[PDB]
């Protein structure tokens, strides 16, 4: 008489095993979707250490990266009030990347990890979640959430990256280690000139190349957020339809 | 034929044909490369038109140019290695390729390279440690954040709470206080993580390109 | 009997991670030197074989699963008991965890794997070793589980029968609208001169729709009371 | 007998005459619309034998061409269950082109038909209608219908076109007959260089120029189709409104 | 009396295909050598004349047909009898077959005719012999029948009176949003540096709306029974 | 007298003072928003007498300028039946421009008004309002309204502009006064070459540069108008929502 | 007492046009020679000071007005009388007239002012003398009145309490979506290679909603009768 479970152990028992199934099928799910999307647009800067520049990369990755996090948020927090939306997505990605970076970029083709390591996301991802957890509003999240997410990108990457931004002298020319790493480990289709990285303009004043890039990246992410929040909604639709 | 670490060199000359097809962009912007399955050989340095060519270069239409590529061996095997040049709006142009044969063990491959400050580093290994060291913590951290709340209010549970009136049964401080704490720590760990990697390597320059 | 079964789930997971693990290895071994030049005949034996096999196999695999489930559909679905429905759902949640894994392999592993192979060859045609697996293997499969899931729910759960969840419909059909994306994304420059994003987290809706059914098949008793 | 008809012969009699009127007013209708749209975007490849190449033309014409066919389908098949949607539109076009091609391109200005003859559409148009006739679903149609449509385009054009793809030696250079036809019959505003046709890339491997082109043209037509199906729906709207 | 009339229809068709046929011949004859150079005076006598005539004439033609139909509107429309309505419809369906033909000439014949004349001159202004007909003739006309049909329906059929079918509203109005398209499409390069498709098959809805009204004015008797 | 007012004089008295505040808070409002948008897109032509040409300027300004007028119209006329929608917005802009032109372009930096004066809008704005006033229809307004609006722009700017379109000989070269005014009063960031003005094409026949420009500008405005009408509608939404 | 107050409105308008008029003047004086080269130290004293002050001041001014209005919110709003609502609305219309002027200054004056300063320098960084005022002063202010207006309504008018007018919500939130526009509009070329309009006349809705309440809080008596 616990129907349509026979016992409470059967109820609480099933509920528990189902919970896991969901969380797991839902892990990828997103990881799978998020990855394919991210990879097709953010690429590319996330493959190559000699792309991770000062202007482009700290711009495009936050703006393209905020997407599934914002849709993921609109699903957990709306329907379960669970404050791990962004982090659930962001991490899902990071794993799916890393595994493949290792197993394949390295383990299959033997580009060394120092070349093919992914961009760091989890700090911003946490930052986002906690703006939504504290203020219950996605509208606040979209503003101070996505701004934060924008700023923390480069800061939270600096620890991994700085290492390869050390100078080396090479036939009487300067290079960074990264420049060189890419130069060494021959990519059959990756000529510098394709890079999509900072190469300098007359309009740069300062001594600001990164500040402005991370600001811009936050202010835009505000929009990408709103749009992706509501897409996280349509995507949550329990609508049923009549014909196909 | 080469040993792992043995410094072979491929070189030659090439003529930029004159009736350069509409199909391919002007070689105004090009890049010299060695056509090999992955980095079976590292490239130590390379030169074209009498210059160090680790970047993009102009070829004028109708001239000839001379080039060479220093190739330290790395991967055990038999690899058909071509001279290769790519063009801005065009693609790869593949040249002569010759079977080169490496022997030894990849295990033994090193470079290395010399920093401006003085020291030496094996590129085949340098930095890889710090990456893991900063990434994998954070990845665990993220996965911790998830596990925590997943076992603290179920999916079904919390969906049903949200579903009936409430909600607020699911969240509500000190759920918030957890957040504020975890958040504050995170900003701190980052401030720290930044300040340290700022002391380690206080040199640093932007990627060199153009 | 019991609601939760899981036996079915394990067969899929086990059968799957194994078949992808075999392949990863087989591509480790024959990728390197047997699939480096397409004009060679060891390409025909080691890659161009797999291709020619899988497609027709997949294509039949798919229409198979499809006809079967429809055939063995519960012709009197609306009558279904609260326990049997609940059991049925748990099988549905099962299909979706395999769909989950399928998605992982097809859409993350074998997909970003292709990235690195593009740094390794210059391409003899569009049929690389990576494309045989990515496009004509890991995707189709992941697409066929997707169809399975969809059809199972349709023919076992009154809700998904007499309907089409638009959410599930999406989930089951958008896999045939990734080729337009992930595929043609490659013939970028060649197909170019003559000249945000549509995605599949439709699973959201689908699991939400499942959830509502569970919340129903537990009385006020289990609901409010057992889980406050 | 049958009010507000006096006899059955008056009913069955009127009904019949109205039916003709409809089918006819509805023939063009679409032809008119379809033509102006098609001619503005697909041009241009459909005018000139020396535009009908291997890559562009077999790409753009299927993609632009599927539009009114899908919209036509969503009108006949939804509301009358009549399986001639695509063919109804495609043929309407083909008449409206041909007439003009002859009467004007030829009979007014005297460019010879061998230069000005239209792209063949009816095979793919049939194939489309039969995917919707067989599976009753426009979702299936949108996938295997539009893929089919894309592939058949070039194959069903080859019979007409091959003729002019024969080689001629011209002051120690090669031309096709078409190249030449265009060269001969002087167009006051049509320099080769405007053509928008295959001129070759380093990225072509094979021996595939057309297969990829016709595949790409199918895959894209899938999306064009969906969008155009639903527009076929809004276009069929019996909504009435309050103010202008 | 009788429902089907058709007399009206034929007068339109006959009067039309003739006027266009005259024109096609007139342009056959004076196109070639009288309209090849705009700076000549035989251009003013044979083309610049037609332009200056048609526009004002069309403009009045239109406001003419408009006022008349409104004026002769059935002030007590809702009263209309099942036979008279059915008759009225059949006239509506008539207007639409002339609209049909007007659409053909304006939007297919004289439109893709322009294409060939662009390969024949170098253009002395935007007023070619082809444009005088395409733009300032065959389009205006087709637009005027359009408005006629719209207004007739509105002032004769209770449905189109007290409404505006959005469908018919579209049909009657988008002819004034083709110039933005077909016209400016020509000043492509000249108007360029300072930098899918919106169409008129609104006729779908309009005939569908008509259809519903017929299905109504035949009892269960005619309907089911006579046509099973 | 009339609750919740104590007297009629309290009612009619308040009603009156509110009316003002609305009309005022609503003046800018639009002016503020309209200006920022207008200035971000139509720049630039509206700043510089040497930008005001014969093709671009008389094209882009009608096209960008109709926007807030249409949206304004959709607000006054739908909800109050007040026929001053376009004018209300156009003037707002004109003031908000002018003030700043004087006070700043001049009074802060000292570029002489002859260089910095704005484009004239009110004649067209009037015309619009009256096409809406006469025919009660925003469909007709959208057509003959926005056609008129495009045409009049240049005609109603000519009185102001002609002056500077006079010719001066300058080191054996021709300039217009405008060309010169711009040349004289140095703008630290305004090289001719940035101008975005008429420079000539082989495709100009006549003797028409402005007529076509102003027609094109009218025709396109018809669509801008529709879109901006309905945006004036969504912007007028009294809808209230549950969560943020 | 009386409905119409206005005393509050004047305080804002007066306190405002004054603070802007001071600044205009102070920028007249110290713009010209003190803020012409950023590398100088008289820039730090005359501009780079203003910046460092206003932001934290603004940021606190904002959370201040916010907290206060919430705090002093009418806890039993629904109970509010017809006169006291009417009065409260007239206070709201007031906030909106100040929001009005803030909008003027922040979005037209100090915004198109920046236009002419771009013709005067070559920029030492993004912090000009004009940006200090436009971006980090005239906007934040106009944004903070915006918020005020929003929270006042919310905590005084039953309608805006238990709600969020979408219109008002927009009004109060799109000011944090002009930086994406007006700002990044500037880093056009520098931020370029790596690559209609969303606006805030939301006030339309907001005044429309206010208007309906008035129309309510006057009986058929005042309504029809007094204003026919
Ligand atoms: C599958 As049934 C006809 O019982 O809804
Ligand atoms: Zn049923
Ligand atoms: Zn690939
Ligand atoms: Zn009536
Ligand atoms: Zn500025």
């Amino acid at each position: 008489a616990v129907g349509p479970f026979n016992s409470v152990a059967e109820a609480a028992g099933c509920v528990q095993t189902v919970d896991w199934m969901l969380l797991v099928l839902l892990f990828f799910a997103v990881l799978g979707g998020y990855h394919v999307h991210f990879m097709l647009t953010a690429g590319d800067w996330d493959f190559w250490v000699d792309w991770k520049d000062r202007r482009m990369w700290p711009t495009v990755v936050p703006i393209l990266g905020v997407t599934f996090c914002a849709a993921s948020q609109a699903f957990w927090w709306v329907n379960f009030r669970l404050p791990f939306g962004a982090v659930f997505a962001a991490l899902g990605l990071l794993i799916g990347e890393w595994i493949n970076r290792y197993v394949n970029f390295w383990g299959w083709t033997y580009f060394p990890i120092s070349l093919v390591f992914p961009s760091a996301l989890i700090v911003p991802a946490i930052w986002l979640d906690v703006i939504l957890l504290l203020s219950g509003s996605y509208v606040i999240t979209a503003v101070v959430g996505s701004l934060g997410w924008g700023l923390l990108f480069y800061p939270n990457n600096w620890p991994a990256i700085a290492a390869f931004h050390q100078a080396t002298e090479q036939h009487g020319q300067l290079m960074t280690l990264a420049d060189l790493i890419g130069f060494h480990f021959v990519r059959t289709s990756m000529p510098e000139y394709i890079r999509m990285v900072e190469r300098g303009t007359l309009r740069t004043f300062g001594k600001d190349v990164v500040p402005v890039a991370a600001f811009f990246s936050g202010f835009v992410s505000m929009m990408v957020y709103f749009l992706w929040w509501f897409m996280g909604r349509w995507y949550s639709t329990t609508k049923v339809i009549d014909t196909i | 034929t080469v040993n792992v670490n043995e410094e072979m060199v491929l070189s030659g000359k090439v003529h930029v044909f004159s009736a350069w097809p509409q199909a391919v962009a002007n070689p105004r912007v090009s890049f010299l490369n060695a056509g090999e399955p992955g980095p079976v050989l590292v490239r130590t340095a390379q030169f074209i038109g009498e210059q160090f060519a680790p970047r993009s270069v102009s070829l004028e239409i109708g001239k000839d140019y001379a080039f060479s590529i220093n190739l330290r061996g790395r991967r055990a095997g038999r690899w058909h290695v071509h001279a290769q040049i790519n063009v801005e709006g065009g693609g790869p142009i593949i040249g002569p390729g010759q079977w080169i044969e490496i022997k030894g063990d990849m295990k033994d491959f090193t470079d290395p390279v010399t920093l401006l400050d003085g020291s030496t580093v094996d590129l085949e290994h340098y930095g890889i440690s710090r990456v893991y060291a900063w990434h994998l913590p954070w990845m665990a951290v993220g996965a911790a954040w998830i596990f925590f709340w997943f076992v603290r209010k179920g999916i079904i549970t919390s969906y049903i709470r949200v579903a009936e009136g409430k909600a607020d049964d699911v969240i509500g401080d000190d759920d918030r206080r957890i957040g504020a704490i975890v958040l504050a720590l995170t900003i701190l760990a980052t401030i720290v993580g930044y300040a340290v990697t700022n002391s380690t390597f206080p040199r640093t320059i932007p990627l060199q390109a153009g | 009997e019991s609601v939760v079964d899981l036996r079915g789930m394990w067969i899929g997971l086990v059968l799957l991670n194994v078949f992808y693990l075999i392949v990863r290895i087989y591509e480790q071994v024959f990728g390197w030197r047997a699939g480096l030049d397409s004009f060679a005949p060891e390409f025909q034996t080691y890659w161009m074989s797999i291709l020619w096999t899988e497609i027709p196999l997949e294509l039949v695999s798919g229409l198979g699963l499809a006809g079967y489930l429809w055939k063995t559909r519960d012709r009197n679905v609306d009558a279904v008991t609260p326990r049997e429905e609940m059991r049925r759902l748990v099988v549905l949640v099962q299909w979706l965890v395999v769909y989950g894994i399928a998605i992982y392999w097809g859409a993350s592993f074998f997909t970003e794997q292709d990235g690195t192979w593009h740094m390794t060859v210059i391409r003899d045609t569009d049929f690389t070793p990576s494309h045989i697996i990515e496009f004509y293997m890991s995707y189709p499969i992941y697409s066929v589980i997707a169809v399975g899931a969809f059809f199972y729910a349709k023919t076992r759960i009154p809700y998904f029968a007499h309907g089409y969840s638009l959410a599930f419909l999406i989930v089951a059909i958008g896999p045939f609208m990734i080729i337009p994306n992930v595929g043609l994304n490659e013939w970028g420059h060649t197909f170019w001169f003559m000249e945000f994003g549509w995605m599949a987290l439709g699973v959201f809706g689908v699991v939400l729709q499942i959830l509502m059914r569970i919340h129903a098949l537990v009385g006020k008793e289990g609901v409010k009371l057992l889980t406050e």
